[PDB]
């Protein structure tokens, strides 16, 4: 599994709505390519993928 | 590379998992892996 350091986040725009409206963006350095399984621990918002 | 990697050609050391190959997605340089599928 590969490894993240030095994560951070910035969000690009945002818009309270029923949809999806709101885009983030994540920074980070890691040694081999994959996938990885994301998630938000707050349920003040909700992810898609 | 790893036994579950496989490099984007001779002439590129990329590598990216088996189950990178064939998605639909150009994963590579210049998308290798979409390359003869
Ligand atoms: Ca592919």
């Amino acid at each position: 599994a590969p490894t993240i350091i030095d994560l951070t986040c910035t969000v690009a725009t945002c818009t309270h709505s029923s949809d999806f409206g709101g885009v983030l963006t994540l920074t980070y350095k890691t040694d081999k390519n994959g996938d990885c399984s994301v998630h938000s621990h707050s349920n003040v918002a909700t992810l898609q993928e | 590379c790893r036994i579950h990697e496989i490099s984007c050609g001779a002439h590129s050391t990329q590598c990216i998992p088996v189950s990178w190959r064939c998605d639909g997605e150009n994963d590579c340089d210049s998308g290798e892996d979409e390359e003869n599928c």
